[PDB]
């Protein structure tokens, strides 16, 4: 809500559902994974979860920062924008989207065994272009993202990648006077959100969002077995909306299971 | 002067604008200049041309030097030379060569004077 | 009128490797004024006009018939060909042009007028202004040789 | 309580790096496997992926019959040694500037090879890319202290110098078995990073 | 158990050496088969694939039961030593060769020395009409040294083949010693001379004390 | 089996020889055809590729039925001795000519000889107008003395052909002495004498007892 | 003095300030100087740079201190050098030898004499 971070990766796999295939932006719930991991190490997750549980918590998903904030595509009254564009695109021309990061894919390998041949793709950054989550200025997240620093996002991170600087910075103006999570006329979540369920009845009938599905495996350390998660669909970074809705904490444990697997979609919204 | 833009079309324009023989009628309009006293200046020159993709051009510094002497020497000698040396501005592109890409342009040059003296008759 | 990709890939690797370094291919093709068939690499992106008419049926034909009405000019020659059309700055008109001519001069003088219209066509098409005969020359020259190869 | 130490060094070339390739097109008269780079720079890349497997490879002949390997580079069974607690990095070509500074054209060059048939004795040339000589990188790594590590720091450390005295032994890169690696870590240090550990004794250890 | 341990040695040489590089389409006047040279100090080197290449197929004329067509067919004493494709035992067989990189720069530079690398001039002579066609080829000179060292690894159970490996390592050095490396070849270019045979362990526990006599 | 045997022998000049050689930077007075030299003790060196060569030459007009026109075009008993390219059984043949070395140095200097080389005036004489054409050609002088070493591989694929190719090796060298071994050669500039013809296995075990009587008989 | 970069051009300077006829003007401009005797000097050197590349200066420093006197009685014979040992600093340059590189810049020096006398005339 008050302050946008910076990550300055450099090397990035964001996962897209597969290892051949990557994405330059990483879908708020596994930034906040990630600081559920780094919270559960040093461990301190009680504490950001009695945080995070709050409505004074607010986190969002990552968008390109080429010497500005940019924004997605609000989809729908006619790719990222900068968020000088956003209202000369609801007018709309042409902002055809510039490089932020190119997508390479690296064949890796493990020699001398016998299906070996595995395909890395990677977002490689453009010497300038950042990610920038937008969450509420707290010490908490402080300590945890400055050692996410160090241990990465996203994708392999212990063979190289995701791992930035960390470079916190004051939200620009009109962009902090349209973030409102409360609002009654034509806004936009910039999370990947997932409403409460009489809300989402709410939420269906003029939102013009993606879906995307959130899913594909939980991160443990009390069973050594790899299970599925529950397969979460929910909205877009994109995803029009009018009558601001108010999202959950997914749990979405695979059945009988030690602990909980949180799934952030609760949404930060832009006015427009 | 030459610089790394035409520095080749120097050359050929060099060639063409070289005297022949408006005599000798078998095989004629072939010059006086005889290759092998132009081969023994591109020998010079290639030798240099591979001495300065290794060494550094302060130890080449009396090498270039004795250049300009064969160049006065066997333009002495014989006049096909003294209008090799004239035509193409030999003497002067010596003066010239300060760098190591100054001298491999000159070395280049002279290559190309061989190049198209073989391509012309 | 429709753009391609080709892509020519050794034994055994894999479909998934093989479609998609072929779509970078016919995405370079669509990648010009309105078509063309890029060939092996991402360079090598002809218009159709100037290939069919001027690769496959003009220049790789001219190729074809002088080095099987001939005896001893052969890989060799055909490889230093096709290094002096891939660097080519100005310096490289001059190396072909002593080299041709001083090949011709070692052909057995009754294949030396095979090889001086062959020395004039490939001199031409090296140093023709267009930039095209080059890129055509070079991608011809490729041809012969992946057909001639034991 | 925790920590995260990052080791450093410039990763020196004493011979020519060749790794990796995607394998595009041959080209009939052009470089037969080229040698990874990065995409925006287009220098050479030594990455984390094949520093990682590399130094775990080592040490899978010194430390093995195991779980101090596991506990150091993961394990995708064994509940405990998931990630484990070390963070390579891709390694970024420091010294560019140096090396247009004692004068080359290019950062890789291309090294010619080829293979000579025992029975026909006909050759067949290879045109290899290698990264070339005395070339620096930034290599770095992350090791991640808790509680449980907190057990047992140190001999996770006479592991990883342990496994760096290796890759001065071993090549690190592609067709290393002839000449083709041979790397070295020059200015090897030692540094906290976000937490707050003593790693004195650690940087008199890396000697 | 595991140790590495490394066979340093000085190549001189006599009728230097010949190794090319590329043979890319040269200058006019200029050299025609320039040697193998390192990017940086412009130096000749003599690489890792040329020693380990011709180091094979010396050992493969006296360690093999059988002609090999490939260095597949090889026998077991040298698929270990210099790898194996095929064999699964023996992909990355436990030497190291490495490119050797002009010990002495200074030393020759005390003699009276210009370029350490020499320009013969040479020809072939036509043998119906006696033609001439020449050749400048270049050479890294006659008394220059090279710094060659191998690793070799000690790994599970190679302790009882540790021994009888080095007799042939030793055999193969004994072999250019008789035979050239590089180009050109049975026209001079090419003796060698290993000097200060020396075998040090780097890496574990080995008693190469018991060894380092047998190279003396 | 596998065995390399060494023929040694000691290349005496007469008349000494003229290896043409290297430097353009030369001069404008001095010698204007060098010798190839050693470029580090700057004796003069007989090239082992002059010798490979004059050698096959020679034993050409003797060894080939039909005539050469090529270099693999010879008759099976020299493509096995100096290679060709285009047989497949005959790319790597069984000899290797070493350059030789200036041996007796130390000789040459209780003769009195101050330079290991000389310079030789030669001047063509024009027929009509009589005008002269000098040049300073140099040459290794007259008692110089070389080392040659010449080695042979005897594979199984020499199943009875070493004494056969000791025939023809021996031949070449008693060959090259009615020749002259590079340089102008008609006009003096030649002649060498082989001493000490002696081959000895420097690898494997084969018998040097009987190879020794056809070299020095 | 001489260095290595300044040889040709202090050669030159000294080939055109020396004498001329200055009566018969029938093709005028012809030095008090012939191509034989100059060549009589070159020879000199010519058996000193040869052994200069070979072998060691402290074998040759006995025959540049005759080399000296070589060039004191050719100044003496004819008028005619002896108005280019004074114009080309000769018997000076000569005394600043010392080592080999200089022996080789002296013999390049008395070559660019002969080349750019050759050159004008």
């Amino acid at each position: 809500t008050y302050k946008l971070y910076i990550m300055t990766f450099q090397n990035a796999h964001f996962g897209s559902g597969t290892l051949d295939s990557s994405k330059l932006t990483f879908s708020a719930d596994r930034i906040f994974s990630a600081l559920v991991l780094e919270a559960l190490k040093m461990g301190k997750l009680d504490a950001f979860l009695a945080e995070a549980n709050q409505d004074k918590f607010t986190l969002t998903d990552a968008f390109p920062f080429q010497f500005g904030p940019f924004l997605p595509k609000p989809i729908g009254y006619p790719q990222f924008l900068a968020l000088e564009n956003v209202d000369d695109y609801l007018n709309g021309e042409l902002f055809e989207n510039e490089e932020h990061a190119v997508i390479d894919t690296v064949t890796k390998n493990q020699p001398h065994k016998d299906d070996n041949l595995y395909q890395v793709a990677t977002t490689r950054f453009s010497n300038d272009t950042s990610l920038y989550v937008i969450a509420n200025e707290s010490d908490l997240l402080n300590e945890l993202m400055s050692s996410l620093q160090y241990s990465g996002l996203g994708g392999k991170r212990s063979s190289g990648f995701g791992r930035f600087e960390l470079d916190i910075q004051n939200i620009p103006l009109e962009l902090s006077d349209r973030l409102t999570k409360n609002h009654s006329d034509k806004v936009m979540s910039l999370t990947t959100a997932l409403p409460v369920d009489a809300d989402l009845e709410e939420a269906m009938e003029d939102g013009h969002y993606l879906l995307t599905k959130s899913s594909g495996f939980a991160f443990s350390h009390a069973t050594n077995e790899n299970y599925r998660k529950q397969d979460l669909y929910k909205f877009a970074s994109g995803s029009t909306f009018s009558k601001t809705f108010e999202g959950q904490i997914v749990d979405v444990r695979p059945l009988d299971f030690p602990h909980a697997v949180l799934n952030y979609a609760k949404p930060l919204f832009f006015k427009l | 002067i030459l610089t790394d833009e035409n520095y080749v079309d120097i050359a050929e324009k060099a060639i063409l604008k070289l005297e022949r023989n408006t005599r000798n009628r078998k095989n004629p309009d072939a010059f006086f200049l005889t290759t092998s006293k132009l081969r023994n200046l591109l020998s010079l020159t290639s030798t240099l041309f591979d001495e300065s993709k290794v060494k550094e051009y302060d130890a080449l510094l009396d090498r270039i030097a004795y250049l300009r002497v064969q160049f006065v020497y066997q333009a002495g000698r014989e006049i096909a030379v003294k209008d090799l040396i004239e035509k193409a501005q030999i003497l002067e592109a010596l003066k010239e060569i300060k760098d190591r890409e100054t001298l491999q342009r000159f070395c280049r040059y002279m290559e190309a004077l061989v190049a198209y003296f073989k391509f012309y008759g | 009128t429709l753009s391609a990709g080709i892509g020519l890939f050794a034994d055994k690797t894999p479909i998934s490797l093989m479609a998609h370094q072929t779509g970078e291919l016919e995405e370079a093709a669509k990648g010009n004024e309105k078509d063309s068939i890029s060939l092996f690499s991402s360079d090598y992106t002809f218009k159709f006009d100037r290939f069919i008419t001027n690769v496959y049926d003009d220049k790789l034909e001219q190729i074809r018939y002088f080095f099987n009405h001939q005896d001893e000019r052969g890989k060799n020659f055909i490889y230093k060909l096709i290094e002096l059309l891939r660097n080519h700055d100005r310096m490289n008109m001059a190396r072909l042009a002593y080299y041709l001519t001083r090949l011709e001069e070692l052909t057995r003088e009754t294949d030396r007028d095979k090889f001086k219209t062959f020395k004039n066509l490939f001199y031409s098409w090296y140093t023709n202004k267009n930039d095209k005969d080059r890129k055509e020359a070079e991608l011809a020259l490729l041809l012969y040789i992946y057909e001639i190869r034991k | 309580t925790f920590a995260k130490i990052k080791f450093s060094a410039q990763i020196r070339l004493e011979t020519g790096l060749h790794i990796g390739g995607s394998d595009a097109f041959a080209a009939i008269g052009a470089i037969n496997s080229p040698v990874i780079k990065d995409p925006i720079t287009n220098l050479p890349i030594i990455p984390g992926s094949s520093l990682k497997g590399k130094m775990r490879t080592l040490l899978a002949k010194v430390y093995n019959e195991s779980d101090i390997l596991s506990r150091l580079f993961g394990n995708s069974k064994d509940k405990r040694f998931k990630m484990g607690r070390l963070i390579f990095r891709d390694a970024f070509l420091s010294n560019a500037d140096e090396l247009d500074s004692l004068g080359v054209r290019s950062y890789t060059e291309v090294k010619f090879e080829n293979t000579i048939d025992r029975i026909t004795a006909e050759a067949n040339p290879r045109q290899i890319e290698r990264a070339i000589r005395n070339s620096t990188f930034d290599f770095e790594l992350i090791y991640e202290i808790t509680d449980e590590n907190e057990n047992q720091v140190e001999e996770d450390f006479k592991v990883i110098r342990d496994g760096l005295k290796l890759l001065e032994l071993d090549y690190l890169g592609g067709s290393g078995s002839r000449g083709y690696g041979k790397v070295a870590f020059e200015n090897l240090k030692a540094t906290t990073v976000f937490g707050n550990y003593d790693v004195k004794t650690l940087n008199e250890l890396l000697t």
